[PDB]
């Protein structure tokens, strides 16, 4: 003579949602460092990310030309004129360390001690004084 | 019931933000704010092509 | 005769519920669950017990979750210690009250 | 830890670049970070 | 004694040698509380299986009055047996019959409320879908109007400059 | 000024399009996998009686149940002696 | 690397290079 | 609650408790008066719950066959409307993306050329 249990939440969950959303889904996370998100979704979202990046770059008032302006596909071309260094991204964030300066007529190129320049770039970016000009 | 005449209706309940945050012996809450504007460009990954 | 109606639910659903129950989580990595090469492959080759293609005898749920998460060599490697297994059991035991204190 | 680490044939000579490197935080003041977003 | 050995050895092959799709399990089994066989109810109705006394009206008030009269008669018989002599065992039979009738009434109530609950859930889902479609149409109209206004402003600015 | 206005309008339209795409994907997922109400009601009745899927009829303050079905059905029932 | 990247201090120069292989 | 099954179960439990209390009092001085008042209140609550389950809850009439047919028709209509709205939203999103791309290109060209 036990009355029938309704369990409106669990019933509505098991009615059409054939999964375990209304429960702790951190089994593979609390005892394993698995990838939470952005597993393969980045593949299709890369086009929209690049579009948004280009839109934000165009919207942001860039500095003068100064023979250092460059624009191409793929990402934001920092500078390619002559021997200028190249870089790209990865409010709005500001990434770095995508390429480097170019030279020729060796004497054997410079080694990775250039991190000093990268350290200064990161410090000046996190200072947020004027990223484009410096 | 149990084999009676049925109607293939569509059931669309509320499934926006369930109890997703892991709890420790009760006292849990929701954390899903659906920040699509912030999640537009937030996928920390490797720019180098590996796929 | 026997390949049709003798192992579809006699040794498939019961074995899936046994290998996927939280009580026998640590009581199954002794006979060989993921160490064999043809074990996870044969399990995935017979993972049509709870999908939308065999919804006529859906009685034992959570079958595919085991082969999806545990047999992925990520969760089965770890959690062999005492503290990790106790924490996992404590975190999974509280999931049996998702209808009373879910507000 | 055997294949490679920093640089094999990373010869001085033009290391002189170093020499000038010793100009640059000086040509311009490093900005404070303290932000690991 | 809990591991995939027989099935994992029968399915240890490549190509179409593996097992086919699992058909309907229509044989002996113990899944949950039933034999895992469809079209098999667990409890019978109140008008099928036993003698049918209530008419086709199935009025809530009439059924409640009948259940109250049955309970009163059972209590009176139990009191008479306790007072006069315990040589009457009809009390336990009447109590078991009342328990079975209550189980059948609960099953019928659960069967009747499920259809109405499903209809209400479907109506609510249709209303939610209509509201979402209206919100999306309003957002699209607002975006189109904003684009039209932006274009008009851009065309007007080029004339004044 | 026109570019800022158009960028705001495009952000609003992109948010609306994302919401609409999410709704359409949810509708397509709901329409892709679905069966008659008969099997759904049968599974609900088979899983609501015992303490297998959620809190059974024997619910009390602070149920000591677990995510597993039970211990007696797994120690001696058809769950722990499927082959032995 | 991720971690916290709170390597402030100063220096930001040095060399971090190696090629000692010519009788010197 | 505000549901048919929940209210039905509540009324059944109340009726069972009232019947059990009556049977206990029949087969067992202010305490007697208190027990009589409690039994009267339980009987009144059971009568009210029965009246509610008879009036508010759907009776044997007004079947749900035509209701399910209308629900299926409305679901098909809502699906068609949602598909049309999604097509219109995709068209608008593509138009907005093209307009934004053209605006950014024009801006970059005007900046670089001055």
């Amino acid at each position: 003579a036990r009355l029938p249990s309704f369990a409106i939440p669990y019933a509505i969950d098991v009615l059409t949602t054939g999964s375990y959303p209304r429960l702790p889904t951190c089994i593979r996370d609390k005892i394993i460092p698995p990838d939470p998100i952005t597993k393969i979704e980045k593949q299709a979202t890369l086009h929209q990310l690049n579009q948004i990046l280009r839109h934000r770059l165009v919207t942001t008032d860039l500095p003068p030309q100064l023979a250092n302006l460059t624009v191409a596909n793929g990402r934001v071309k920092f500078r390619v004129e002559g021997e200028f260094e190249a870089t790209l991204t990865v409010d709005v964030p500001w990434r770095l360390l995508k390429l480097e300066i170019l030279v020729e007529d060796k004497e054997l190129v410079h080694s990775m001690q250039i991190s000093f320049i990268h350290q200064l770039v990161q410090s000046r970016l996190f200072a947020d004084e004027k990223p484009l000009q410096d | 019931m149990s084999g009676v005449r049925a109607v293939r209706i569509s059931i669309e309940s509320a499934c926006e933000k369930q109890v997703h945050e892991v709890g420790l012996d009760g006292t849990e809450t929701y954390l899903p704010p659906l920040s699509m504007s912030q999640n537009l460009a937030r996928l920390a990954q490797r720019i180098d092509f590996s796929q | 005769d026997d390949a049709g109606n003798r192992l579809r639910f006699q040794l498939e659903l019961e074995f899936v519920q046994c290998l996927a129950n939280p009580n026998y989580l640590n009581f199954l990595a002794q006979r060989g669950y993921f160490k064999d090469k043809a074990f996870v492959n044969y399990l995935k080759y017979l993972l049509y017990w709870k999908d939308p293609e065999y919804a006529k005898y859906l009685k034992y749920p959570q079958c595919l979750h085991m082969l999806e998460l545990l047999q992925y060599e990520h969760f089965r490697k770890e959690l062999v210690n005492a503290q990790c297994a106790k924490f996992i059991d404590e975190q999974q035991i509280l999931h049996w009250q998702h209808y009373s204190r879910k507000r | 830890k055997a294949k490679r680490k920093e640089e094999p044939s990373s010869i001085f000579q033009r290391q002189r670049v170093d020499a000038l490197l010793l100009d640059l935080r000086q040509k311009f003041p490093p900005k404070f970070v303290q932000l690991k977003p | 004694m809990q591991y995939i050995k027989e099935y994992t050895d029968e399915n240890i092959q490549e190509g179409l040698a593996p097992k086919p799709p699992p058909p309907i399990k229509d044989s002996y089994m113990m899944f949950g509380n039933q034999f895992q066989c469809d079209d098999l109810i667990i409890r019978p109705l109140e008008s099928q299986g036993i003698e049918r006394l209530h008419p086709m009206q199935f009025d809530h008030k009439k059924e409640l009055r009948k259940l109250n009269m049955s309970i009163l008669i059972n209590f009176l018989d139990l009191l008479d047996i306790l007072i006069r002599s315990p040589g009457s065992i009809k009390r336990e039979e009447k109590l078991e019959d009342l328990k079975l009738l209550f189980v059948h009434v609960h099953h019928l109530i659960n069967e009747y409320r499920p259809h109405q609950a499903r209809e209400t859930l479907r109506v609510m889902m249709e209303v939610q879908k209509r509201q979402r479609l209206e919100t999306a149409e309003r957002f699209q109209k607002h975006l189109e109007r904003v684009i039209e206004m932006i274009q008009n402003c851009l065309a007007s600015l080029p004339d004044d400059l | 000024q026109l570019q800022k206005q158009l960028k705001e309008a495009e952000q609003i339209l992109a948010t609306a399009v994302y919401q609409a795409k999410e709704k359409l994907k949810s509708i397509e997922k709901a329409r892709k996998g679905a069966i008659s109400s008969e099997e759904i009601i049968k599974y609900a009745h088979r899983i609501s009686a015992s303490n297998a899927v959620c809190a059974p009829l024997t619910w009390v303050p602070g149920d000591p149940r677990r995510p597993y079905p039970t211990d007696l059905e797994m120690r001696s029932g058809l769950l722990g002696q499927m082959n032995n | 690397y991720y971690k916290f990247p709170k390597k402030k201090d100063v220096e930001f120069l040095p060399p971090q290079l190696p090629s000692d292989k010519f009788k010197d | 609650m505000a549901d048919r099954l929940t209210q039905l179960q509540d009324a059944v439990n109340s009726l069972a408790d009232q019947f059990c209390n009556a049977i206990g009092v029949l087969q067992q001085a202010n305490p007697t008066e208190e027990y009589a008042q409690l039994f009267a209140a339980l009987i009144a609550r059971t009568a009210k719950d029965i009246d509610v389950l008879i009036d508010s809850l759907p009776s044997e009439e007004s079947t749900a066959a035509l209701q399910a047919a209308s629900l299926y028709k409305l679901e098909e209509e809502n699906h068609e409307a949602a598909t049309c709205l999604e097509d219109v939203v995709y068209r608008g999103d593509m138009l907005l993306e093209k307009i934004q791309s053209a605006l950014a290109d024009i801006a970059q060209s005007q900046l670089k050329t001055r």
